């Protein structure tokens, strides 16, 4: 073979965990962001 | 091919972490939603003491 296959592949492989890390971030932020303004409404609501 | 086998390796990993993450924006929107809820039913328990105590004195009072 030639390694300009695979070492241009790596570089793929490589993005496709990178891609991968951000949308389970930039999930569980939501979640967490939705959870805290959920228990401050229940604050709101409650004082009243 | 070697090429072959590896983007199996990509895509195997990348769905176990996307369900893991999935699996703490579940747990998270539930664990709070049942907070929302147990904090306004501590909510109903106060009303009722607060209510209950004074209208027995403002009637002992009269």
């Amino acid at each position: 073979g030639l390694i300009k296959s695979l070492a241009e592949k790596e570089k793929q492989l490589l993005e496709r965990l990178e891609a991968a890390k951000k949308e389970a971030e930039e999930r569980v932020k939501r979640a967490e962001a939705e959870a805290k303004a959920l228990l401050e409404e229940a604050e709101a609501k409650a004082k009243a | 091919k070697l090429e072959a086998i590896l983007s199996q390796e990509v895509e195997a990993e990348i769905q176990a972490l996307l369900q893991e993450a999935e699996a703490k924006a579940e747990a998270v929107k539930r664990e709070a939603e049942e907070k929302a809820k147990a904090l306004l039913q501590a909510r109903e328990r106060a009303l009722e003491a607060q209510y209950r105590a004074a209208l027995r004195r403002a009637e002992s009072a009269g």
